[PDB]
Protein backbone atom coordinates (compact mmCIF):
# COMPACT_ATOMS: atom_id res chain seq x y z
CA UNK A 1 0.00 0.00 0.00
CA UNK A 2 1.22 3.69 -0.86
CA UNK A 3 2.41 4.53 2.50
CA UNK A 4 2.04 8.82 3.35
CA UNK A 5 4.37 10.37 5.77
CA UNK A 6 3.53 13.90 7.13
CA UNK A 7 6.40 16.17 8.41
CA UNK A 8 5.66 17.67 11.36
CA UNK A 9 3.41 15.71 13.23
CA UNK A 10 2.88 19.18 14.74
CA UNK A 11 3.50 22.67 14.74
CA UNK A 12 2.57 25.85 16.34
CA UNK A 13 2.17 29.12 13.97
CA UNK A 14 1.22 32.81 14.88
CA UNK A 15 -1.28 34.58 12.85
CA UNK A 16 -0.66 36.14 9.37
CA UNK A 17 2.83 33.59 8.78
CA UNK A 18 3.20 31.44 6.10
CA UNK A 19 3.53 27.78 6.77
CA UNK A 20 4.04 24.62 4.57
CA UNK A 21 3.23 20.56 5.66
CA UNK A 22 4.92 18.06 4.22
CA UNK A 23 3.61 14.36 2.69
CA UNK A 24 5.71 12.40 1.04
CA UNK A 25 4.66 8.96 -0.50
CA UNK A 26 6.35 5.42 -0.32
CA UNK A 27 5.93 5.45 -4.53
CA UNK A 28 4.79 7.65 -6.77
CA UNK A 29 1.19 9.25 -7.04
CA UNK A 30 1.23 10.45 -10.59
CA UNK A 31 -0.38 10.02 -14.27
CA UNK A 32 0.95 11.65 -17.45
CA UNK A 33 -1.41 14.54 -16.15
CA UNK A 34 -2.12 14.84 -12.16
CA UNK A 35 -0.78 14.02 -9.08
CA UNK A 36 -4.00 12.23 -7.38
CA UNK A 37 -3.02 13.50 -3.97
CA UNK A 38 -5.63 15.31 -1.70
CA UNK A 39 -5.26 17.74 1.41
CA UNK A 40 -8.56 18.05 4.19
CA UNK A 41 -8.57 19.86 7.11
CA UNK A 42 -10.28 18.49 10.34
CA UNK A 43 -11.31 19.52 13.45
CA UNK A 44 -12.41 16.96 16.31
CA UNK A 45 -15.75 16.18 16.35
CA UNK A 46 -16.54 17.50 12.34
CA UNK A 47 -15.78 15.16 9.56
CA UNK A 48 -12.69 16.20 7.31
CA UNK A 49 -13.23 18.97 5.32
CA UNK A 50 -11.26 19.20 1.50
CA UNK A 51 -8.92 21.86 1.03
CA UNK A 52 -7.10 21.21 -2.19
CA UNK A 53 -7.67 18.34 -4.90
CA UNK A 54 -5.00 16.69 -7.73
CA UNK A 55 -2.59 18.22 -5.45
CA UNK A 56 -2.60 21.79 -6.64
CA UNK A 57 -6.18 22.56 -7.02
CA UNK A 58 -8.56 24.83 -4.57
CA UNK A 59 -11.06 23.53 -3.48
CA UNK A 60 -14.39 25.77 -4.17
CA UNK A 61 -15.77 27.74 -0.86
CA UNK A 62 -12.00 27.25 0.37
CA UNK A 63 -9.99 30.03 1.43
CA UNK A 64 -7.27 30.93 -1.48
CA UNK A 65 -4.65 31.17 1.84
CA UNK A 66 -4.34 27.50 1.12
CA UNK A 67 -2.06 26.03 -2.06
CA UNK A 68 -0.85 22.67 -3.05
CA UNK A 69 2.43 21.77 -4.67
CA UNK A 70 4.02 18.58 -5.70
CA UNK A 71 4.55 15.81 -7.57
CA UNK A 72 6.20 12.48 -7.86
CA UNK A 73 6.21 11.42 -3.65
CA UNK A 74 6.83 14.72 -2.68
CA UNK A 75 3.95 17.15 -1.99
CA UNK A 76 3.48 20.51 0.17
CA UNK A 77 0.54 22.12 1.22
CA UNK A 78 1.00 26.11 2.23
CA UNK A 79 -0.82 28.11 4.28
CA UNK A 80 -0.67 31.44 3.67
CA UNK A 81 -1.33 33.44 6.27
CA UNK A 82 -2.01 31.53 8.91
CA UNK A 83 -5.66 32.53 10.62
CA UNK A 84 -6.54 31.55 14.32
CA UNK A 85 -9.69 29.19 12.22
CA UNK A 86 -6.91 27.10 11.08
CA UNK A 87 -5.95 25.29 13.95
CA UNK A 88 -6.91 21.78 13.03
CA UNK A 89 -5.81 18.83 12.03
CA UNK A 90 -4.49 18.15 8.12
CA UNK A 91 -4.40 15.58 6.26
CA UNK A 92 -2.90 13.98 2.85
CA UNK A 93 -4.42 11.29 0.73
CA UNK A 94 -3.31 9.68 -2.50
CA UNK A 95 -5.97 8.12 -4.62
CA UNK A 96 -3.79 6.98 -7.56
CA UNK A 97 -3.66 3.35 -6.23
CA UNK A 98 -5.87 0.88 -4.22
CA UNK A 99 -6.70 1.02 -1.42
CA UNK A 100 -6.95 4.39 -0.90
CA UNK A 101 -4.59 5.65 2.09
CA UNK A 102 -4.31 8.68 4.21
CA UNK A 103 -0.97 9.97 6.18
CA UNK A 104 -1.10 10.40 9.84
CA UNK A 105 -1.93 13.91 10.24
CA UNK A 106 -0.78 17.00 11.00
CA UNK A 107 -1.78 19.31 14.14
CA UNK A 108 -1.57 22.89 14.12
CA UNK A 109 -1.55 25.00 16.44
CA UNK A 110 -1.46 28.70 17.10
CA UNK A 111 0.69 30.87 18.92
CA UNK A 112 -0.45 33.73 20.79
CA UNK A 113 0.26 35.63 24.04
CA UNK A 114 -0.17 34.14 27.07
CA UNK A 115 -3.49 34.95 28.60
CA UNK A 116 -4.51 34.00 32.38
CA UNK A 117 -7.57 31.68 33.01
CA UNK A 118 -10.71 32.86 34.23
CA UNK A 119 -11.57 30.84 36.92
CA UNK A 120 -15.35 29.41 38.42
CA UNK A 121 -15.89 27.22 40.64
CA UNK A 122 -19.60 25.42 41.49
CA UNK A 123 -20.70 23.40 44.04
CA UNK A 124 -22.92 20.27 43.51
CA UNK A 125 -26.51 20.78 41.83
CA UNK A 126 -29.16 20.39 44.44
CA UNK A 127 -30.42 17.93 42.54
CA UNK A 128 -27.36 15.69 42.56
CA UNK A 129 -27.12 15.98 46.07
CA UNK A 130 -31.04 14.76 45.81
CA UNK A 131 -29.67 11.84 44.10
CA UNK A 132 -26.86 11.03 46.88
CA UNK A 133 -23.91 12.64 44.84
CA UNK A 134 -21.43 15.19 44.73
CA UNK A 135 -19.73 16.39 41.60
CA UNK A 136 -17.69 20.09 42.36
CA UNK A 137 -16.40 21.71 38.67
CA UNK A 138 -14.12 24.33 38.28
CA UNK A 139 -13.98 25.95 34.84
CA UNK A 140 -10.33 27.49 33.95
CA UNK A 141 -11.69 29.24 30.76
CA UNK A 142 -9.27 31.14 27.73
CA UNK A 143 -5.94 30.72 28.85
CA UNK A 144 -2.93 30.28 26.90
CA UNK A 145 -0.88 28.07 26.50
CA UNK A 146 -2.33 25.52 26.99
CA UNK A 147 -0.20 23.32 30.18
CA UNK A 148 -1.77 24.23 32.86
CA UNK A 149 -1.72 23.04 36.62
CA UNK A 150 -5.61 22.35 38.80
CA UNK A 151 -5.60 21.64 42.51
CA UNK A 152 -8.30 20.49 44.72
CA UNK A 153 -8.00 21.28 48.42
CA UNK A 154 -10.84 19.97 50.75
CA UNK A 155 -10.25 21.73 54.23
CA UNK A 156 -6.52 22.10 53.41
CA UNK A 157 -5.60 18.94 52.00
CA UNK A 158 -4.83 18.01 48.38
CA UNK A 159 -7.02 15.72 46.29
CA UNK A 160 -6.08 14.50 43.47
CA UNK A 161 -8.24 10.70 43.70
CA UNK A 162 -11.93 11.05 41.63
CA UNK A 163 -10.52 14.67 39.88
CA UNK A 164 -11.62 14.44 36.19
CA UNK A 165 -9.72 17.27 33.83
CA UNK A 166 -10.53 17.77 30.30
CA UNK A 167 -9.40 20.35 27.65
CA UNK A 168 -11.14 21.84 25.16
CA UNK A 169 -9.77 22.21 21.62
CA UNK A 170 -8.50 25.70 20.67
CA UNK A 171 -10.63 27.95 20.07
CA UNK A 172 -11.66 28.57 16.56
CA UNK A 173 -11.76 32.70 17.00
CA UNK A 174 -8.92 33.66 19.85
CA UNK A 175 -6.56 30.85 20.00
CA UNK A 176 -7.19 29.71 23.78
CA UNK A 177 -8.04 26.88 25.72
CA UNK A 178 -10.03 26.54 27.98
CA UNK A 179 -10.34 23.06 30.86
CA UNK A 180 -12.76 21.61 33.58
CA UNK A 181 -11.65 19.76 36.79
CA UNK A 182 -14.55 17.85 38.33
CA UNK A 183 -14.22 16.43 41.78
CA UNK A 184 -16.45 13.95 42.12
CA UNK A 185 -16.91 12.94 45.44
CA UNK A 186 -20.12 10.81 47.76
CA UNK A 187 -22.51 12.95 48.88
CA UNK A 188 -22.19 11.37 52.23
CA UNK A 189 -18.21 12.39 52.07
CA UNK A 190 -18.93 16.01 50.55
CA UNK A 191 -21.33 17.15 53.12
CA UNK A 192 -19.04 15.80 55.80
CA UNK A 193 -16.55 18.72 54.91
CA UNK A 194 -17.34 22.43 54.32
CA UNK A 195 -13.98 23.99 52.68
CA UNK A 196 -13.99 23.19 48.80
CA UNK A 197 -10.76 24.63 47.05
CA UNK A 198 -10.46 24.72 43.07
CA UNK A 199 -6.15 26.45 42.47
CA UNK A 200 -5.07 27.02 39.48
CA UNK A 201 -1.41 27.63 38.30
CA UNK A 202 -0.54 28.52 35.03
CA UNK A 203 3.24 30.24 33.55
CA UNK A 204 0.88 33.72 33.43
CA UNK A 205 1.60 33.73 37.56
CA UNK A 206 3.76 32.39 40.06
CA UNK A 207 0.93 32.96 42.26
CA UNK A 208 -2.13 30.29 41.55
CA UNK A 209 -5.67 31.46 41.55
CA UNK A 210 -7.71 30.52 43.84
CA UNK A 211 -11.52 29.98 44.11
CA UNK A 212 -13.10 28.39 46.99
CA UNK A 213 -16.75 28.23 49.01
CA UNK A 214 -17.42 26.92 52.35
CA UNK A 215 -20.83 24.17 52.01
CA UNK B 1 -23.99 22.49 -2.07
CA UNK B 2 -25.58 18.92 -1.57
CA UNK B 3 -25.85 17.34 1.61
CA UNK B 4 -25.19 13.87 3.08
CA UNK B 5 -26.86 12.66 6.41
CA UNK B 6 -26.19 9.54 8.13
CA UNK B 7 -27.91 7.62 10.86
CA UNK B 8 -27.68 7.79 14.00
CA UNK B 9 -24.78 6.78 16.95
CA UNK B 10 -25.30 2.93 17.12
CA UNK B 11 -24.40 0.51 20.45
CA UNK B 12 -23.47 -3.05 19.12
CA UNK B 13 -22.64 -6.11 21.02
CA UNK B 14 -19.42 -7.93 20.39
CA UNK B 15 -20.50 -10.47 17.59
CA UNK B 16 -23.38 -9.11 16.37
CA UNK B 17 -23.74 -6.79 13.16
CA UNK B 18 -24.86 -2.86 12.20
CA UNK B 19 -25.99 -1.40 8.96
CA UNK B 20 -25.28 2.41 8.53
CA UNK B 21 -27.05 4.71 6.07
CA UNK B 22 -25.96 7.75 4.13
CA UNK B 23 -29.15 9.30 2.17
CA UNK B 24 -27.85 11.90 0.19
CA UNK B 25 -29.79 15.02 -1.28
CA UNK B 26 -29.17 17.27 -3.76
CA UNK B 27 -27.88 15.12 -6.69
CA UNK B 28 -28.26 11.71 -8.04
CA UNK B 29 -25.76 9.24 -6.25
CA UNK B 30 -25.33 7.48 -9.44
CA UNK B 31 -23.21 10.11 -10.82
CA UNK B 32 -20.48 10.12 -7.96
CA UNK B 33 -18.09 7.01 -5.99
CA UNK B 34 -19.51 6.65 -2.41
CA UNK B 35 -16.82 5.85 -0.19
CA UNK B 36 -16.77 4.99 3.89
CA UNK B 37 -14.19 5.89 5.88
CA UNK B 38 -13.32 4.68 9.46
CA UNK B 39 -11.92 7.06 11.87
CA UNK B 40 -11.08 5.43 15.20
CA UNK B 41 -10.79 7.42 18.62
CA UNK B 42 -8.06 10.45 18.41
CA UNK B 43 -6.88 8.43 15.49
CA UNK B 44 -6.48 8.85 12.23
CA UNK B 45 -8.83 8.36 9.28
CA UNK B 46 -9.42 4.73 6.98
CA UNK B 47 -10.50 4.43 3.59
CA UNK B 48 -12.65 0.59 3.94
CA UNK B 49 -13.68 1.14 0.49
CA UNK B 50 -16.09 2.58 -2.78
CA UNK B 51 -19.20 2.07 -4.66
CA UNK B 52 -20.88 3.25 -7.86
CA UNK B 53 -24.46 2.94 -7.40
CA UNK B 54 -24.98 3.52 -11.18
CA UNK B 55 -23.55 0.03 -11.14
CA UNK B 56 -23.42 -1.27 -7.58
CA UNK B 57 -19.68 -2.33 -8.48
CA UNK B 58 -17.27 -2.24 -5.49
CA UNK B 59 -13.92 -2.04 -4.32
CA UNK B 60 -12.15 -2.98 -0.73
CA UNK B 61 -9.17 -1.87 1.09
CA UNK B 62 -8.41 -5.96 1.82
CA UNK B 63 -7.92 -4.88 5.35
CA UNK B 64 -11.99 -5.11 5.49
CA UNK B 65 -12.92 -7.85 3.11
CA UNK B 66 -15.59 -9.71 5.35
CA UNK B 67 -16.26 -7.23 7.79
CA UNK B 68 -17.78 -4.35 5.64
CA UNK B 69 -20.59 -4.45 3.03
CA UNK B 70 -20.94 -1.54 1.11
CA UNK B 71 -24.39 -1.34 -0.97
CA UNK B 72 -26.47 1.40 -2.54
CA UNK B 73 -30.29 2.13 -3.26
CA UNK B 74 -31.04 4.53 -6.10
CA UNK B 75 -34.79 4.15 -5.20
CA UNK B 76 -33.80 5.88 -2.08
CA UNK B 77 -30.41 7.79 -2.78
CA UNK B 78 -29.33 6.25 0.23
CA UNK B 79 -25.19 4.51 0.27
CA UNK B 80 -24.93 1.50 2.97
CA UNK B 81 -21.94 -0.11 4.86
CA UNK B 82 -22.70 -3.02 7.13
CA UNK B 83 -19.92 -4.21 9.20
CA UNK B 84 -20.31 -8.16 10.53
CA UNK B 85 -18.98 -9.86 14.13
CA UNK B 86 -17.86 -6.78 15.62
CA UNK B 87 -15.39 -6.35 17.65
CA UNK B 88 -13.99 -3.59 19.81
CA UNK B 89 -11.60 -2.65 17.08
CA UNK B 90 -14.47 -1.40 15.22
CA UNK B 91 -15.45 1.29 17.22
CA UNK B 92 -14.92 3.86 15.60
CA UNK B 93 -16.53 7.06 13.30
CA UNK B 94 -17.89 5.65 10.18
CA UNK B 95 -18.20 8.53 7.43
CA UNK B 96 -19.61 8.71 3.87
CA UNK B 97 -17.86 10.48 1.33
CA UNK B 98 -18.63 11.44 -2.50
CA UNK B 99 -15.90 12.12 -5.02
CA UNK B 100 -15.98 15.23 -7.00
CA UNK B 101 -18.13 14.57 -9.91
CA UNK B 102 -13.19 7.13 -8.11
CA UNK B 103 -9.56 8.99 -8.34
CA UNK B 104 -10.90 12.42 -7.48
CA UNK B 105 -10.92 13.71 -4.38
CA UNK B 106 -13.52 12.89 -1.50
CA UNK B 107 -15.49 16.67 -1.39
CA UNK B 108 -18.41 15.82 0.28
CA UNK B 109 -19.03 14.39 3.43
CA UNK B 110 -21.63 12.69 6.13
CA UNK B 111 -21.74 14.04 9.72
CA UNK B 112 -20.37 10.63 11.27
CA UNK B 113 -22.08 8.44 12.61
CA UNK B 114 -20.31 6.95 16.17
CA UNK B 115 -20.38 2.76 16.84
CA UNK B 116 -19.28 1.30 20.17
CA UNK B 117 -19.05 -2.13 20.37
CA UNK B 118 -19.20 -3.41 23.99
CA UNK B 119 -21.30 -5.77 26.29
CA UNK B 120 -21.88 -2.93 28.85
CA UNK B 121 -25.17 -1.43 28.64
CA UNK B 122 -26.82 1.77 27.44
CA UNK B 123 -27.05 4.51 30.79
CA UNK B 124 -28.62 7.46 30.46
CA UNK B 125 -26.90 10.44 31.63
CA UNK B 126 -27.60 12.55 34.84
CA UNK B 127 -27.87 16.10 33.69
CA UNK B 128 -26.59 19.06 35.99
CA UNK B 129 -27.33 22.70 36.23
CA UNK B 130 -24.00 24.65 37.68
CA UNK B 131 -25.25 28.15 39.19
CA UNK B 132 -22.87 30.27 40.51
CA UNK B 133 -21.79 30.21 44.38
CA UNK B 134 -24.73 31.06 46.87
CA UNK B 135 -18.88 41.12 38.01
CA UNK B 136 -19.80 42.26 34.71
CA UNK B 137 -20.33 38.05 33.30
CA UNK B 138 -21.37 35.36 34.98
CA UNK B 139 -20.16 31.73 33.94
CA UNK B 140 -22.99 29.14 34.31
CA UNK B 141 -21.96 25.51 33.79
CA UNK B 142 -23.64 21.68 33.19
CA UNK B 143 -22.79 18.51 33.66
CA UNK B 144 -23.26 15.65 32.30
CA UNK B 145 -22.36 12.90 34.24
CA UNK B 146 -22.23 8.65 34.01
CA UNK B 147 -23.49 7.87 30.49
CA UNK B 148 -22.74 5.04 27.85
CA UNK B 149 -22.10 5.09 25.18
CA UNK B 150 -20.94 7.94 23.03
CA UNK B 151 -22.32 10.57 22.16
CA UNK B 152 -24.34 13.28 23.48
CA UNK B 153 -25.10 16.26 22.09
CA UNK B 154 -25.35 19.21 24.11
CA UNK B 155 -26.60 22.79 23.33
CA UNK B 156 -27.95 26.08 25.36
CA UNK B 157 -30.82 27.49 24.82
CA UNK B 158 -31.88 24.96 21.87
CA UNK B 159 -28.74 26.60 19.80
CA UNK B 160 -29.53 29.55 20.25
CA UNK B 161 -26.99 30.78 22.76
CA UNK B 162 -24.01 29.73 21.29
CA UNK B 163 -21.49 32.56 21.81
CA UNK B 164 -19.67 32.35 24.81
CA UNK B 165 -19.80 28.37 25.26
CA UNK B 166 -16.91 26.22 25.89
CA UNK B 167 -18.00 22.17 25.70
CA UNK B 168 -14.94 20.06 27.74
CA UNK B 169 -14.35 16.43 25.62
CA UNK B 170 -16.10 13.61 27.08
CA UNK B 171 -13.76 11.46 28.88
CA UNK B 172 -14.42 8.12 30.83
CA UNK B 173 -14.71 8.41 34.73
CA UNK B 174 -15.70 5.12 36.57
CA UNK B 175 -16.67 3.20 33.70
CA UNK B 176 -18.78 5.65 32.45
CA UNK B 177 -18.42 9.28 30.07
CA UNK B 178 -19.08 12.22 31.85
CA UNK B 179 -18.66 15.33 29.84
CA UNK B 180 -19.71 19.56 30.60
CA UNK B 181 -20.13 22.63 29.49
CA UNK B 182 -19.64 26.51 30.67
CA UNK B 183 -21.59 29.33 29.28
CA UNK B 184 -20.05 32.81 29.74
CA UNK B 185 -23.13 35.57 29.52
CA UNK B 186 -22.70 39.26 30.80
CA UNK B 187 -24.67 39.94 34.20
CA UNK B 188 -27.92 41.83 32.51
CA UNK B 189 -28.14 38.72 30.55
CA UNK B 190 -28.72 36.13 33.58
CA UNK B 191 -30.77 35.29 35.75
CA UNK B 192 -33.11 37.80 33.53
CA UNK B 193 -33.04 35.79 30.81
CA UNK B 194 -33.63 31.83 31.10
CA UNK B 195 -30.53 29.79 30.43
CA UNK B 196 -30.84 26.15 29.92
CA UNK B 197 -28.72 22.99 28.89
CA UNK B 198 -30.16 20.74 26.83
CA UNK B 199 -28.66 17.35 26.55
CA UNK B 200 -29.52 14.62 23.70
CA UNK B 201 -28.20 11.08 24.18
CA UNK B 202 -28.96 8.80 21.17
CA UNK B 203 -28.62 5.42 22.99
CA UNK B 204 -30.69 5.79 25.58
CA UNK B 205 -33.52 7.63 23.49
CA UNK B 206 -32.96 10.35 26.28
CA UNK B 207 -33.45 14.18 25.39
CA UNK B 208 -33.24 16.57 28.96
CA UNK B 209 -33.57 20.39 29.45
CA UNK B 210 -32.29 21.77 32.75
CA UNK B 211 -32.78 25.32 33.53
CA UNK B 212 -29.64 27.01 35.40
CA UNK B 213 -31.80 28.56 38.50
CA UNK B 214 -29.90 30.86 41.07
CA UNK B 215 -29.12 29.07 44.76
CA UNK B 216 -30.38 29.48 48.00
Amino acid sequence: DIVLTQSPASLAVSLGQRTTISCRASESVDSFDNSFIHWYQQKPGQPPKLLIFLASSLESGVPARFSGSGSRTDFTLTIDPVEADDAATYYCQQSNEDPFTFGSGTKLEIKRADAAPTVSIFPPSSEQLTSGGASVVCFLNNFYPKDINVKWKIDGSERQNGVLNSWTDQDSKDSTYSMSSTLTLTKDEYERHNSYTCEATHKTSTSPIVKSFNR
Amino acid sequence: EVQLQQSGAELVKPGASVKLSCTASGFNIKDTFFHWVKQRPEQGLEWIGRIDPADGHTKYDPKFQGKATITADTSSNTAFLQLSSLTSVDTAVYYCATTITPYNAMDYWGQGTSVTVSSASTTAPSVYPLAPVCGSSVTLGCLVKGYFPEPVTLTWNSGSLSSGVHTFPALLQSGLYTLSSSVTVTSNTWPSQTITCNVAHPASSTKVDKKIEPRV
